[PDB]
């Protein structure tokens, strides 16, 4: 009971977008990808409301290799990218992150979307109040006490030093000078300084990194002017408008 | 009160298609819809989505007025303030 639209050719580049909208990001990515590549896949989710046949739910990736390569399954796509919008698709995220970790551990391009504004009991010499709100996990009203332990693998917490150290557990005391793979940070609507502090404390900039945060903080709620301005400078960050 | 299987449950917009995953899949499960229930009337919720309301309405305290049940076109809000 879900609709999905895909169009891949010669396995160019499969991009999954979970309900997008008209924005400046498209006006910037369209010309770029059109000049850099061609015959790219335009896989986008379609609004349901009435049953049809089956349901994707991230399993569509496996479905493709299972249906098209029914004769024999060698190996699916490696660079999986999940796009969408901020909301709370913890179920979808669970499916994605789960399939990725059980599909291919040495992932090269990972994207952390819908990152929660809460951490998970981590001690850092960032601020005297850092470790206070850190383990408080409230933000002014968070009754997801039964979900925070799941969000670590179904939402992707902003504490990457805790995430990898919880899954792989091969993280050392020092996390500096670590730059090689690709990872995008999309979320942290309230705590924007967290990714700036912990992200810069290691002074490590990978070959490809991108930080796109929103604005749910009271200051953006009251002064929407700031929220709009932040988005403007964010979209015009890679390329300035004429 | 009126928790019977609703024969009217379909997301008007694509954005609303995610609501069934967030709430119905956990708090609901009964099979209700936009036909008045223990959620349509409003509540404090049980997920982190409550933050988006409490912080956007600047402390609702009692009723979450002008934060969700005020705009039928949610997609029009998402294309403005994320």
């Amino acid at each position: 009971m879900s609709q999905l639209f895909k169009s891949f050719d010669a396995s160019e580049k499969t991009q999954l977008i979970c309900f997008p909208f008209a924005g400046g990001y498209s006006a910037s990515f369209r010309p770029l990808h059109a000049f850099l590549q061609g015959e790219c896949e335009m896989l986008a989710a379609e609004p349901p409301g009435h049953g049809t046949n089956q349901t994707s739910a991230i399993e569509d990736l496996e479905e493709l290799t299972d249906l098209y390569k029914q004769e024999l399954n060698l190996r699916p796509d490696r660079p999986f990218v999940l796009f969408g919008h901020s909301m709370g698709g913890m179920i979808t995220f669970r499916l994605a992150q789960k399939l990725e970790r059980e599909g291919i551990f040495p992932q090269a391009v990972i994207i952390s979307a819908i990152q929660p504004p809460h951490i998970q009991r981590k001690k850092v010499s960032h601020l005297p109040d850092d470790q206070f709100l850190d383990h408080i996990i409230q933000l002014g009203g968070m009754p997801a006490e039964l979900v925070e332990n799941k969000e670590v693998m179904s939402f992707f917490l902003p504490s990457f030093r805790s995430d990898y150290r919880a899954l792989e557990q091969f993280e050392l005391y020092d996390l500096a000078q670590i730059q090689s793979p690709v990872h995008v940070f999309n979320g942290l609507d309230d705590k924007k300084c967290i990714r700036d502090a912990e992200g810069w404390k290691k002074w490590a900039k990978d070959i490809t990194f991108h930080q796109f945060d929103g604005g749910h903080m009271f200051l953006l709620s009251q002064t929407e002017e700031v929220a709009e301005r932040i988005f403007a400078i964010l979209n015009q960050h890679p390329i300035i408008q004429p | 009160m009126g928790v019977t299987e609703a024969q009217y449950v379909a997301p008007t917009n694509a954005v609303e298609s995610k609501l069934a995953e967030i709430w119905e899949r956990v708090l609901g499960v009964s099979g209700i819809g936009i036909l008045d229930n223990f959620f349509q009337i409003g509540g404090h919720s049980l997920k982190a989505m409550a933050v988006a309301a409490q912080v956007h309405r600047e402390y609702q305290v009692e009723l979450p007025l002008k934060v969700l049940f005020a705009q039928p076109t949610i997609k029009a809000l998402a294309q403005y303030v994320a």
